[PDB]
């Protein structure tokens, strides 16, 4: 927030006060930045997954929003994000396998986290 | 599944059951959340 | 809201405030009633049903 | 006597109202929307009592919610330093005022008081409290009796009275979580209860979102703040004094009269906002909210000075009791709300700012996308003109060139090339 800016100019402060220089300057600001960044550390537990499942909500609600027509089905969005990195696997094995991991995930969505809904025909 | 709004009142007046009581029942269904709408309101949807 | 700032008179026979809280006090402290068995048969009857 | 010909004059002037509406709080940046209602929680309405019997404040309550960082004690401070008659005080502990009445021997005087809390000292003024969610349990109950009865009852050593609470009422407080999550309803991200939420007139929802345009420019104010004071829309805002000269003169000598109402459309929307509020099954509008419409309209009403009320402030406290019911609802809810009644939202609004909107929509999907997909940002944000062209047409906008050229466009440090028919940012 605006209080970590607060925070990075008091300690730039001190930084100048510290080297008794008269004025702040930018090695200062470069230092207090590089301490405030080390001092955040990031929770470890998984960031494929989140990806992949924002990269599909995206989607759907793009194709729900776009249109009051009819909406596409699952094997429509496998195909679809297949189809988008026909660009990115270069051989029919890494295809596949990542066929099978994305099903997988979608799988889960589906049942386990119930981010996205299923129906029947 | 889904199931049309109209398919539900014909069923329910076939039975000969006034409008006014599906109309309020899915209305508190709408509140409880078990109802949703589709794109359009022509169709609703079962959730939990 | 535009006939409070003008006439207190919203209905022709009110009665009064001071009027209505001394008519209160005065029918509360000058008697009190008991039932009549006529009606309190008739009110045991629906009472029972 | 000079002093009241120049207030008459500025009434004179066509545009006081949003004079007055960018007055209020030069210190903070942005929030327009709350500034704008804190000034007719300022200049506030007008009590009726048909007889004694039929009791109506004309008091508003404000109550604000919001993430931290976001400077809502910053507005208390201004609100108290502007207000003639304003006191303030902290739900958390240790306040130089109570909020509770007592009889005590002062440390001081070592005289035996009669100490009420700050509601009562506030008799027709301003009563301001922070961190409202930390406040125990006396506090709460204090609150609700002054908020609901207008009176505070005191039985304490050998001593029974009532006193009078006629205070206008502004909090701050934070969600529950520490974020607000817009996911869910007002009720469930506030530790308040609807108790105390039905009272106020207006609830103002300030949250944090990564904007880096917004966020430049908050912190280039910030930074220019802190080295100016190193000890070595609207035209132009009235001064302090004169504000509060033409606070007070319009508070003591201006009553508005309701003779030009009309009631049929006020109940078509009514009728309209109910049927729609069941349609989508959650939190129907109540009669409540007219009321307070109508104070909010008194009270702009007060501001042009005017003695009668025409249709431009019914029409503006419209806009804003809608705002304010449509932004307690959650997502889908106050999607489909804002899209229905798009017709009554639009009052006086700017065009410009609503493809402004839709602009900064279409870049944050993008940006989303972009992020999501390749794992970290591109150098460049383009959008095709086209999106922008069919979304203004779904609102019924045909002509964008003068968005284009508007000072809007620039200020977002947007672009427009004919040579792709593109707009980069
Ligand atoms: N728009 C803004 N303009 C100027 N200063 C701002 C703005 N937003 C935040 N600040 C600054 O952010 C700092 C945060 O402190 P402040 O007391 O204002 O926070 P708060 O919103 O009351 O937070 P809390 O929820 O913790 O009570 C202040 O120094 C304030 O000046
Ligand atoms: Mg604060």
């Amino acid at each position: 927030t605006v209080r970590q800016l607060e925070s990075m100019i008091r300690l730039s402060e001190a930084m100048a006060r510290m080297h008794c220089c008269d004025e702040v300057q930018p090695k200062h600001v470069k230092e207090a930045f590089r301490l405030l960044n080390k001092s955040i550390i990031r929770v470890e537990t998984f960031s494929e997954y989140c990806r992949i499942s924002n990269l599909i909500v995206l989607h759907l609600r793009k194709v729900e929003e776009e249109e009051d027509e009819s909406a596409l089905k699952r094997s429509e969005l496998v195909n679809w994000y297949l189809k988008e990195i026909e660009s990115e696997i270069d051989s029919e094995e890494e295809l596949i396998n990542k066929k099978r991991i994305i099903e997988k995930v979608i799988h889960r969505l589906t049942h386990y986290d119930h981010v996205l809904i299923e129906l029947t025909q | 599944s889904q199931v049309s709004e109209h398919s539900i009142i014909k069923d329910f007046t076939k039975q000969k059951y006034p409008e006014h009581a599906i109309h309020k029942v899915l209305q508190l269904m709408l509140r409880r959340g078990e109802i949703q709408h589709r794109m359009q309101r022509k169709v609703l949807y079962r959730l939990k | 809201h535009v006939s409070a700032l003008t006439q207190t008179q919203a209905v022709e026979g009110e009665i009064d405030l001071a009027k209505l809280k001394k008519f209160i006090a005065y029918c509360r402290v000058k008697c009190g009633p008991r039932l009549s068995a006529e009606a309190a048969e008739k009110l045991k009857n629906r009472y029972i049903i | 006597d000079e002093d009241v010909k120049m207030i008459t004059s500025l009434s004179k002037d066509q545009q006081i109202g949003e004079k007055i509406f960018a007055s209020i709080a030069p210190s903070i940046y942005g929030h327009e929307d709350i500034k704008r209602g804190l000034a007719l929680a300022l200049f506030g309405g007008e009590p009726k009592n048909p007889g004694g019997k039929h009791k109506v404040r004309g008091d508003i309550n404000v109550l604000l919610c919001g993430d931290p960082g976001t400077a809502k004690s910053q507005f208390l401070k201004y609100i108290e330093k502007v207000s003639s008659r304003a006191i303030f005080t902290t739900g958390q502990g240790a306040s130089a005022v109570g909020l509770t009445a007592y009889v005590q021997r002062h440390p001081v005087s070592r005289e035996w008081t009669l100490e009420a809390g700050a509601l009562v000292l506030a008799d027709r003024g301003v009563c301001l409290i922070d961190e409202f969610d930390k406040m125990n349990d006396q506090d709460r109950t204090s609150i609700h009796e002054a908020m609901e009865q207008q009176s505070i009852s005191i039985s304490k050593a050998g001593i029974v009275t009532s006193l009078q609470a006629r205070c206008t009422v502004i909090a701050a407080a934070n969600p529950i979580g520490g974020r607000y999550d817009p996911s869910l309803t007002f009720s469930e991200n506030v530790d308040l209860t609807e108790p105390i939420i039905s009272r106020f007139d207006i609830l103002c929802v300030v949250r944090d979102t990564v904007d880096p345009v917004q966020d430049e420019m908050l912190a280039r104010f910030v930074v220019g703040s802190h080295v100016r004071h190193h000890p070595s829309y609207g035209v132009e805002p009235l001064p302090q004094e004169v504000l509060k000269k033409y606070i007070i003169y319009a508070k003591e000598r201006v009553h508005p009269k309701l003779n030009q109402m009309d009631q049929d459309k006020v109940a078509k929307m009514y009728s309209d906002l109910r049927k729609e509020s069941m349609a989508t099954g959650s939190i129907p509008i109540t009669v409540r909210h007219i009321e307070s419409m109508i104070r909010m309209a008194e009270a702009h009403a007060r501001i042009h000075l005017r003695d009668y009320v025409i249709e431009d402030d019914v029409n503006m406290a419209i806009r804003v009791m809608l705002e304010s019911f449509i932004d307690t609802q959650k997502f889908s809810v106050m999607r489909s709300m804002r899209k229905t009644f798009a017709r009554y939202l639009s009052f006086r609004r700017d065009n410009n700012e609503l493809l402004l909107f839709i602009l900064k929509q279409l870049v944050a999907e993008q940006v989303t996308y972009q992020r999501n997909r390749f794992g970290a940002q591109q150098d460049t944000i383009e959008v095709p003109e086209k999106d922008l062209v069919d979304k203004a047409r779904q609102i019924n906008i045909h002509n964008l060139s003068a968005f284009y050229d508007s000072e809007l466009f620039r200020m977002n440090k947007f672009s427009h090339d004919l040579k792709r028919k593109m707009i980069l940012q």
